[PDB]
RNA sequence: CUAAGGGUCGGGUACGAUCAACUUA
RNA sequence: UCUUAAGGUAGCCAAAUGCCUCGUCAUCUAAUUAGUGACGCGCAUGAAUGGAUUAACGAGAUUCCCACUGUCCCUAUCUAC
RNA sequence: UAUCUGGUUGAUCCUGCCAGUAGUCAUAUGCUUGUCUCAAAGAUUAAGCCAUGCAUGUCUAAGUAUAAGCAAUUUAUACAGUGAAACUGCGAAUGGCUCAUUAAAUCAGUUAUCGUUUAUUUGAUAGUUCCUUUACUACAUGGUAUAACUGUGGUAAUUCUAGAGCUAAUACAUGCUUAAAAUCUCGACCCUUUGGAAGAGAUGUAUUUAUUAGAUAAAAAAUCAAUGUCUUCGGACUCUUUGAUGAUUCAUAAUAACUUUUCGAAUCGCAUGGCCUUGUGCUGGCGAUGGUUCAUUCAAAUUUCUGCCCUAUCAACUUUCGAUGGUAGGAUAGUGGCCUACCAUGGUUUCAACGGGUAACGGGGAAUAAGGGUUCGAUUCCGGAGAGGGAGCCUGAGAAACGGCUACC
RNA sequence: GUCGGAUUUCCAACGGGGCCUUUCCUUCUGGCUAACCUUGAGCUUGGCGAACCAGGACUUUUACUUUGAAAAAAUUAGAGUGUUCAAAGCAGGCGUAUUGCUCGAAUAUAUUAGCAUGGAAUAAUAGAAUAGGAC
RNA sequence: ACCCACUCGGCACCUUACGAGAAAUCAAAGUCUUUGGGUUCUGGGGGGAGUAUGGUCGCAAGGCUGAAACUUAAAGGAAUU
RNA sequence: CGCCCGUCGCUAGUACCGAUUGAAUGGCUUAGUGAGGCCUCAGGAUCUGCUUAGAGAAGGGGGCAACUCCAUCUCAGAGCGGAGAAUUUGGACAAACUUGGUCAUUUAGAGGAACUAAAAGUCGUAACAAGGUUUCCGUAGGUGAACCUGCGGAAGGAUCAUU
RNA sequence: GACCCUUAAC
């Protein structure tokens, strides 16, 4: 099947090799998962040893990091939106890792209301005393929560869907937002 | 497969087979000590070149050297041993002096011919 | 060695975070090791911006294994050079030598520079392409 | 080999082993255990060979299967159970206890040591580390693993056994002028004395020992046992306390005392 | 659907909206 | 040996030049007065009355093969005038 | 055992071959049925084709037997002996054979894995599992398609097969019981004056972020809008916790979380000892088989550091579609153009690349030797490859297995 | 005077080591205080350092040393051994006649790249030249 | 411009001469079995044969590179008579 | 009266050129066609609650006009709590063809042109002596054959030599 | 001046 082996690439020098044996099981590979978004399929893949491996095919939710908060929560994707291997990836919505997708934002400004509780623009009494030790601190960056007002947060993916079967991620932060925005936003 | 069996060859054939001095003197010899091959010529010196090549390889290396202090007299005490070489000897020196004849003067062919018990080579 | 994120992807160190919170001098919190076996880091790469996760400081490769030296006789890849390394093989028949070079492509990183005539340090590192198991860890220009 | 080979030839064995050519085509495979294939001494090659307490693999099975032999303290009712080096066996019959030991020229010696001095065992630590539950735990040579260890014992520390529970009674650093033993390389069995240890920053440590006949060598960092301090070993040496008689005085010393 | 390929300015000592046409892949 | 001013050289050929002739051998075919290759005492080849060759070119002679087909086996049918 | 000798001339000295000579774990063959030990043996041609018969099966005190199997009951009226089958488990990936392919490819010296392990062995290690949750309540312990076996079967035929009624589940939503203590999160009691309660939960292991983490060479002082688990609004500002490597984002913590239940023993044998208000009720001892994890062992995969015969009658080679490098992803057990999305012509080469040949598996070695060498090495050991040729794959820890399967030739 | 037998001082090449001769084998952290006229009986109750020590990016670059941590076994060379000898094999040997004990299974770069406080003789594109040099 | 004496460089010049060589002979053809200053090219019995299935250069003539089958006991060098 | 060269003729052998587009055999196509596995999009034979007021053939508190978490063998549009064979319904590994390229003396062929040998053959006599024109080299032309001739060169010459 | 040749037959 697909194999992993260099024997049939040609040698630095160029020169074409003889084949010297069959392909071999520990050299194989196989199908991408492509993963796809909606109704969670994730098909178990046994592997070298037992050791079992789970292919993800059209995943819907992720648990995605707010690495500046200290947060993360299971959220649903929308879609991908940028993906630096290839745009074909973004227009088949495919899920593979550091694709930038799309995510509810929803987990996160409920948490960030009953966390911080800040009026964006211009209650119990525990509340209140948490309210003020977390205050001069709900203020992290302008290019994140205008994505508040769309409900959507852009994103990227750390995990391998293909290979653990989760599309887990972080909020994209920072120079690293700012930089996706600058080549989803050009022209 | 079980491990093989070493083995190894005796004797060692002449370089140039007609030679009139060395077929007489091999002959010669079986008769004074009633050998019925020449074979059994062969490997006697056959052995002796083992023991010169020893010897020789041995006697190249300086004196005091653990090399020949322990094989050299290793090989002094097998030859003295079956009696080949001179008893009163302490210097490494009869070793490659060692003639064809002093090997098979002790072989018990002749060892029981002298002995008186044979009274004869051949009847030996 | 002109921008750091000419690349299509975000070029970063993995797993090393600058809190946008937080926002003092230095923001850019850049991670480096020591290579070991008594190389200096270069300070090109303690303060420098390249990202380069095959470099043997500011990467996630590790030296181990062989260390080789020879003389930079192509610069004309991206991040890899090859080195020539010059050799005198004994033929016993003969009792003499002839001279065998071999070339080996090796990663450098943007924190050393290095033209073809340097005589560079490499040393092995787990396989970072076809070609290349060394990373050059020593300059001899300055 | 598509797997693990399960078969070990004849001239494939160790050498140390002392096995003949013929009489036989295949060796005793020593199975997975404690020490590793060759620097091992399967139970088979060691009630037959060593002692002749048997003519062959069936009747060792027949001296196994009572469960009358047992190293360290357990039966290893199998018959190539790779006891190795410093490992203590016991034969309850008439009460034999056995240390697996080195003798000079480089194979398993059979001692005689008594049950106080059976009782315990000198292990290597290979390495430090702590495991899960940030419990700490040191590898000996013989892949014991041991939870709470001395926090001064690092690696190449001899530790010492009770091998009645799993605790560590002992312990010995690695430094210079301590008593050392070698395990592998061509000084194998030879008593050290540590003089010194050159490092060599990236690979293979080397050790300079000199023994009681002020002979000094060197060897691998991973060829050192150390066994106590100077003066008294922490086990009792075999016969020829490892010196190393060299061939000349071997020699006289077999025509003297025979 | 995607990519590539152009024209027009105010300089305290690398910056942008404009605007534009059919050739390729 | 007689004879010519000289007795056809280098080449080429059953050639658009060979009568005999459908020349002989080979190849091509099931079968070839065709074609090609080759060969000789060439009716009557042959050197700017130019010889031999020759890439490219040719509504120029010719032979074969693949393709293709109503040229044919074996005709049938349709349209306009 | 550091030899040479014959042959060109009428004769001589040479060059130079031919021939002789000796050996051959080099083979064949010629000439022979009277000796001891030892021993190669369908490699060369045909990795050609195979009639037949064997070459992988497997049980303990201890996973299942009511065999309608054979057998003295009072230790065998639940069974407790032996025991054909069948299930389950393990093994069949070892072994053995052969040398076709294969020319930096195998191989050899066994560098590295800080680039990936866990038939197994050995050692260690899981008080966290009423997940419809402060017993509103089975663990003195919730079931079932089907094997054996009984039963008229079908087919010429095969180690072909559902057709009617029990077992191990370990097969499946299979599924309980062991508060602990500490920490963290949120908080249902009155005008609080640093508010302070119980209360509700979470925190075992198995899969992304981010980190006070994972530190560290040697001295005394200033300043923090929302007032330091303490004090009399200027006292101590006090060991403060920190393991390894040459080196790490290492080991291992801890914190959001995520997990479509991974595991976290409803299993088996022998032993029935003992305080008791006679109930398995308080506890029982050896063990067998465990499924997880860590280490260990036996292994596997992956590189070129250097090294390979002849050939230029092979000088250029690498040509959407990889061909050197970069970035990212996918795949993999894992690294890696291994594969998928771009620039630059990147990489190799007279120090011989790339082609061609090999009556080429590599090596340990063999024969032959003054010293240097030359030739050989199918073959007792090691490594590789293959099972008529290719290709693909299931199971399994491990095979691209062929005395496993699938397909084409 | 260290056994048919031998004692370094009236003699060997001494192979090597350290110290002076401009000569130098990098010098400084301190809980150890080392060779130094800081000293209790013919020898230390205050100090300068390698027969002792962790704290410097820096032992020009190599080839060629000697030295060996290593040719898997088998094989080869080779030690011992009463296979009857030998090829071979790794055995065996010896008793209080009757108990038991004991030696072995050594040891050796026939091709080439890592380490080596001791080796710079041999042989090169290394340093300070419009000083950018050293202390 | 000649003559003597030097000297450097050059063309050369008298011997079977220490040495070398098979000898012819050799101011190098010596310092070479007492075998090593540096380096390039070439040969390995005679013939087939400097004959291409090839390649390359040349207008051509040809140059350069360059076999095998097969067949031989010699071919050859320098002397002597 | 030695030796000795070439053409030509007869035999034999070896190799070469050669129309014939067979070198029929022997590794892969950036050509075609896709066996079978594997992944995947679907597909759905096959069965657990067999819970819905049917069912004057089961006792049911009352003085039998449908009052009870109930009935066979008939079954529920209770969504719903589930596995799952045949079925290329796309890919990827890779395979099902009178077709270009190359080759381990590697096998045909009219004819052509060599070489070698044998041979009691024909023609001359080119070379070896100044070989009767010194020989030889390179080159060009010519001629039955050796060979001759032109031009330049060599001595390996038949001259180491002239005033 | 001209001058070619020479056994298969021990």
């Amino acid at each position: 099947g697909i194999s992993r082996d260099s024997r049939h690439k040609r040698s630095a020098t160029g020169a074409k090799r003889a084949q010297f044996r069959k392909k071999r099981k520990f050299e194989l590979g196989r199908q991408p998962a492509n993963t796809k978004i909606g109704a969670k399929r994730i098909h178990s893949v046994r592997t070298r040893g037992g050791n079992k491996k789970y292919r993800a095919l059209r995943i819907e939710t992720g648990n995605f990091s707010w690495a500046s908060e200290g947060i993360s929560k299971k959220t649903r994707i929308a879609g991908v939106v940028y993906h630096p291997s290839n745009n074909e990836l973004v227009r088949t919505n495919t899920l593979t890792k550091a694709a930038i997708v799309q995510i509810d934002a929803t987990p996160f400004r409920q948490w960030f209301e009953a966390h911080y509780g800040q009026t964006l623009g211009k209650k119990s009494k525990n509340a209140e005393r948490k309210w003020a030790a977390r205050a001069a601190s709900a203020k992290i960056e302008s290019s994140v929560e205008s994505q508040f007002s769309a409900g959507r947060l852009y994103a990227c993916i750390s995990s391998r869907p293909g290979q653990s079967g989760r599309c887990d991620g972080y909020i994209l932060e920072g120079e690293e937002l700012a930089f996706y925005l600058r080549r989803l936003t050009a022209k | 497969p079980r491990a093989p069996r070493t083995y190894s060859k005796t004797y060692s054939t002449p370089k140039r087979p007609y030679e009139s001095s060395r077929l007489d003197a091999e002959l010669k010899l079986a008769g004074e000590f009633g050998l019925k091959n020449k074979k059994e010529i062969y490997r006697i010196s056959f052995q002796l070149s083992k023991i010169r090549r020893a010897a020789r390889d041995l006697l190249t290396r300086d004196e005091k050297d653990p090399k020949r202090l322990f094989e050299g007299n290793a090989l002094i005490r097998r030859l003295v041993r079956v009696g080949v070489l001179s008893e009163d000897k302490k210097k490494l020196d009869y070793v490659l002096a060692l003639k064809v004849e002093d090997f098979l003067e002790r072989r018990l062919q002749t060892q029981v011919y002298k002995l008186g018990l044979a009274k004869s080579v051949h009847h030996a | 060695e002109l921008t750091v994120q000419s690349e299509r992807a975000f070029q970063k160190q993995p797993h090393i975070f600058n809190n946008p919170k937080v926002k003092t001098s230095k923001r850019t919190k850049r991670w480096y090791k020591n290579a070991g076996l008594g190389f200096k880091t270069p300070k090109t790469a303690i303060e420098g911006s390249y990202i380069d996760k095959k470099c043997p400081f500011t990467g996630l490769v590790s030296i181990r294994g062989k260390i080789l030296t020879g003389t930079v006789v192509s610069t004309k890849m991206h991040r890899t050079i090859v080195i020539r390394r010059a050799y005198l093989h004994y033929i016993p028949k003969y009792n003499r030598y002839e001279k065998r070079h071999k070339n080996v492509p090796v990663h450098v990183s943007p924190a050393f520079r290095v033209q073809v005539g340097d005589i560079v340090t490499v040393g092995q590192c787990r396989p970072i392409s076809k070609t290349v198991r060394f990373n050059v860890v020593k300059v001899s220009a300055a | 080999a598509r797997g693990p080979k399960k078969h070990l030839k004849r001239l494939a064995a160790p050498h140390h082993w002392l096995l003949d050519k013929l009489s036989g085509c295949y060796a005793p495979r020593p199975s997975a255990g404690p020490h590793k294939l060759r620097e091992s001494l399967p139970l088979i090659v060691f009630l037959r060979n060593r002692l002749k307490y048997a003519l062959n693999g069936r009747e060792v099975k027949a001296i196994l299967m009572q469960r009358h032999v047992k190293v360290d303290g357990k039966v290893r009712t199998d018959t190539t159970y790779p006891a190795g080096f410093m490992d203590v066996i016991t034969l309850d019959a008439t009460n034999e206890n056995f240390r697996l030991v080195y003798d000079v020229k480089g194979r398993f010696a059979v001692h005689r040591i008594t049950d106080e001095e059976a009782s315990y065992k000198l292990g290597k630590v290979k390495k430090v580390q702590l495991g899960k539950k940030g419990v700490p735990y040191v590898v000996t040579h013989d892949g014991r693993t041991i939870r709470y260890p001395d926090p001064n014992i690092k690696v190449n520390d001899t530790v010492k056994i009770d091998l009645a529970s799993g605790k560590i009674t002992d312990f010995i650093k690695f430094d210079a002028g301590k008593l050392v033993y070698v395990t592998g390389g061509r000084n194998l069995g030879r008593i050290g004395t540590i003089v010194h240890k050159e490092r060599h920053d990236g690979g293979f440590d080397l050790v300079h020992i000199k023994d009681s006949l002020d002979n000094t060598f060197v060897t691998r960092l991973n060829n050192v046992f150390v066994i106590g301090e100077q003066g008294k070993p922490y086990i009792s040496l075999p016969k020829g306390k490892g010196i190393k008689l060299s061939i000349a005085e071997e020699r006289d010393r077999r025509r003297a005392q025979q």
